């Protein structure tokens, strides 16, 4: 939706804590 | 039903740096 | 948000953000209203003219965060989604209207210092609370301007904006704009003569309007972010879903599948 650079953003793992 | 009162701001009894431009809207005009 | 500033830490723990798996980026704001259940825009999720129809599988929510783009380990909490509940009346073919749509994570969000509902309006808040020249709040990790305007990169910002906003009489609204606004919407902004400025702005869209209640110190979603005619134009407003009107809607579909 219009909104970003490239390789932007942070990687996210699979945490539940 | 303990929705809408913040945690750092409400409960503990703190105010953001503008909410009062708020209140000033409801009575101000 | 376009002339806003960092949000304090926890200022808005109901600011939810809408993420694209693949590729990586923000699609929309959002709102966390229970422990399962998240209220966004319509048009974030379907809009046919530009072949967007989201699936569940396709976005996560991210909670409690602060930064734009860095993996906030011990604030953040990222939800899958289990189904996506779209207004049935949702008029995307003319002007958006009734632009609303509920998310329900596939478990529940335990709440914190950083994630916390906000509250849904009733009849006696809504009456008193909207009306032509009373301030709500608005928050994004939208644009800070129009894109391709002034200076490309400093376009997104680095952490959560927040900007706060005057509803505007109907007449203006109305006579500001050549779609056709209907009462399931409403706007706000300064007026060119008011020498204050701010807008929501790309990439804010579906999050909220909120109000603070000086009855019961609460503060209350009052619009979601729905369309607009650029960014911060004067003689533009912001037009945001009017929440109340469509509260029975919400109601209707947690009542239903919330589990």
């Amino acid at each position: 939706h219009k909104t970003a650079p490239p390789f932007d953003f942070e990687a996210i793992p699979e945490e539940y804590l | 039903a303990d929705c809408g009162l913040r945690p750092l701001f409400e409960k503990k009894s703190l105010e953001d740096k503008t909410e009062r431009e708020l209140l000033e809207s409801y009575i101000d005009g | 948000i376009v002339e806003g500033s960092d949000a304090e830490i926890g200022m808005s723990p109901w600011q939810v953000m809408l993420f694209r798996k693949s590729p990586q980026e923000l699609l929309c704001g959002a709102s966390l209203i229970s422990d399962r259940w998240v209220l966004t825009a319509a048009h974030c999720l379907l809009y046919p003219p530009w072949d967007k129809n989201f699936t569940e599988n396709d976005l996560l929510v991210r909670i409690g965060k602060h930064s734009r783009t860095r993996y906030e380990r011990n604030i953040e909490k990222i939800s899958m989604l289990e189904k996506i509940y779209i207004h049935p009346r949702y008029n995307w073919r003319e002007n958006l209207d009734r632009d609303i749509a509920l998310m329900k994570l596939k478990k529940p969000v335990a709440f914190s210092d950083y994630i916390h509902p906000v509250c849904l309006p009733d009849r006696e808040t809504a009456a008193s609370l909207l009306q032509a020249g009373y301030k709500g709040r608005v928050t994004g990790w939208g644009n800070l301007k129009e894109t391709w305007t002034a200076n490309v990169g400093k376009g997104q910002p680095s952490v959560l904006q927040v900007v706060n906003l005057p509803i505007v009489e109907r007449p203006v609204c109305k006579d500001s704009t050549r779609i056709r606004i209907t009462d399931n919407m409403f706007c706000a902004g300064y007026k060119p003569d008011e020498g204050k400025r701010g807008d929501a702005c790309e990439g804010d869209s579906g999050g909220p309007f909120v109000m603070k209640s000086p009855f019961n110190n609460r503060w209350y979603q009052m619009g979601i972010v729905s369309w607009g005619e650029g960014c911060d134009r004067d003689g533009k407003y912001g037009f945001y879903t009017h929440v109340f009107r469509l509260k029975k809607w919400i109601q209707k579909v947690i009542d239903q599948f919330g589990e």
